[PDB]
């Protein structure tokens, strides 16, 4: 089991560690998170008392070094450090626990909503989505641009998501306009799948990585590529059965984690519909269809 | 984005342009077969393509086999539509493309768009104007070319005949508008109303009759008359 410490909480915040969240007051005497389950990427992202805007935090991956979060009150964020004293982090984090200011990372053991909306995601192809080579871990936050956005504005602080775009020549064949159009397998399987992302995993885990964002961030661009990803499969004719299988099982749990009342912003009613009713695939997404339909009923 | 009434002159400033109607592409009569179901027989159809600055009608003849073995016709000809704009744009010199080219149907934007990925340069727009260009196969030298084509064929046109001599642009669209609509709203009265007096001839050359200008405001004057009628007996006003 992994710890994150922290040196102090100077300054009153609302504390996620992945889909959980805490209260912590200003000087209250908190030195951060234990019991973090190792196997699995994380986040650990925050919202100030005193400004419920920019919500910001850290992927990052337990396994590949030795992490704490401090406060600069001169940038004013609690950031993301990495102690490279293995000693010094193991003796730190021993006294914390000691004392009891540290708190548990709540995994209920029947729960693998984590494992679901993490499944295909991986530190290393987010540390290419998000640049910054010099840190293990990285940041993200509400109003941060996706490549995409930028092209229609500082290209070091972006999303670099792949670019999916219906009404391009990478997505259409000249000659196949038509077919190209109202059917995206080609554009699916062998421009992204076979060209681009080489795997069905590397795509999934772009995608669960952009609704994450999506949801922790209330990050639109994000939102955007969660989207597009989506609708490149619903809008294909012909896609591999396990993928079809595996994909309705991830927006199952996406769907399931949603908080009920950001419904409104986070879910693009005509990719739904079309998804759910209209594509190819109208037929093949069981499970989210069902619990759309019992959950989110107004949207279609 | 999209044309209306608030930028009406725009048609006619030096910015190449090109209407696009699909209304005519895919054209079918309706019959019952001998067991009493119905079924469709495709007749001959057109793109209309028009330069509203110079009369230049780009008439694309849709002949009946390009439907054969075909599946979803109606979103087929929109595509079919959008492949020969595009077709035509790539066979004009560079200097004489269009820099826009404005649909008459919203449902024309995305096939359009998708067969001149090549041009990003060239704005595709909607209209919001109701445009008659639906009654182009009511001009019986137009109608004539496509019910005899029996292959795809272009057939070049000025829908102006000799009009710009005398008269601007805008006034030319402003004629035409006006007997598209009538030929539209009734055409046998529209139709009555153009060759009544046997004395006016259509040249070799042209669509319409040789009106002097005087015949020409009379014309017009019975072309709105019959309109607003129409309109009366419509909604009974």
């Amino acid at each position: 089991m992994n710890t994150v410490p922290f040196t102090s909480a100077p300054i009153e915040v609302t504390i996620g560690i992945d889909q959980y969240s805490f209260n912590v007051k200003e000087n209250q005497p908190f030195h951060g998170i234990k019991d973090i389950p190792i196997g699995h990427v994380h986040v650990i992202h925050f919202q100030h008392a005193d400004n419920s805007s920019m919500r910001y935090g850290y992927w990052f991956d337990c396994r590949m070094g030795n992490f704490y979060i401090q406060y600069d009150p001169k940038d004013g964020l609690y950031k993301m450090m990495e102690e490279r004293d293995g000693a010094k982090f193991e003796n730190i984090v021993h006294n914390f626990k000691e004392r009891q200011m540290m708190v548990s990372y709540p995994k209920i053991d029947e729960d693998d909503t984590w494992y679901n909306l993490t499944e295909f995601v991986q530190m290393d192809k987010i540390r290419k989505i998000v640049r910054k080579d010099e840190n293990q871990f990285s940041y993200v936050d509400s109003s941060m641009t996706t490549v995409q956005e930028n092209e229609l504005s500082d290209p070091a602080h972006s999303l670099n998501y792949t670019v999916i775009n219906f009404k391009s020549r990478e997505a259409i064949r000249p000659g196949h306009e038509m077919e190209d159009f109202l059917d995206k397998s080609y554009y699916l399987n062998t421009v992204m799948l076979q060209g681009i992302f080489k795997n069905s995993s590397n795509y999934f885990g772009e995608l669960q990585f952009a609704f994450l964002n999506a949801m922790f961030f209330g990050n639109y661009g994000s939102s955007l590529q969660w989207h597009a990803m989506i609708e490149l499969i619903c809008s294909s004719a012909t896609v591999p059965k396990h993928m079809l299988d595996k994909l309705d099982e991830i927006l199952y749990y996406q769907i399931k984690t949603l908080p009920e009342q950001y419904s409104d912003i986070l879910l693009n009613e005509r990719v739904w519909n079309i998804c759910l009713y209209s594509s190819f695939q109208k037929n093949s997404l069981h499970n989210t269809e069902k619990i759309m339909e019992n959950k989110y009923p107004e949207l279609l | 984005g999209a044309m209306n009434s608030s930028n009406y002159a725009e048609l006619f400033n030096n910015d190449i342009k090109l209407f696009v109607d699909d209304t005519n592409v895919y054209r079918v009569t309706v019959h019952k077969t001998f067991e009493g179901n119905v079924a469709t027989k495709a007749i001959n159809g057109c793109i209309f393509t028009l330069n509203p600055k110079t009369g230049h009608l780009f008439l694309k003849i849709i002949h009946t086999s390009v439907w054969a073995g075909q599946k979803r016709l109606s979103q087929l000809a929109k595509w079919k539509t959008a492949e020969e704009v595009s077709a035509l744009v790539r066979s004009l010199p560079k200097e004489e493309q269009p820099k826009q080219i404005i649909v008459t149907r919203k449902a024309m934007l995305d096939p359009l768009e998708v067969h001149m990925l090549d041009f990003p340069n060239i704005a595709i727009r909607p209209t919001e104007l109701r445009l008659p260009f639906s009654a182009a196969m009511s001009i019986d030298k137009l109608s004539d070319v496509v019910m005899k084509a029996t292959e795809p064929q272009m057939v070049l046109f000025n829908i102006y005949d000799d009009w710009l001599d005398r008269i601007s642009s805008y006034t030319a669209f402003s004629r035409l508008t006006l007997l598209l609509r009538a030929l539209k709203t009734n055409e046998e009265s529209a139709k009555m109303i153009l060759l009544s007096d046997p004395t006016i001839t259509i040249k070799s050359y042209h669509l319409w009759p040789s009106f002097t200008d005087e015949q020409w405001i009379t014309i017009e004057s019975q072309m709105r008359d019959l309109i607003l009628t129409e309109y009366g007996r419509k909604y009974n006003v």
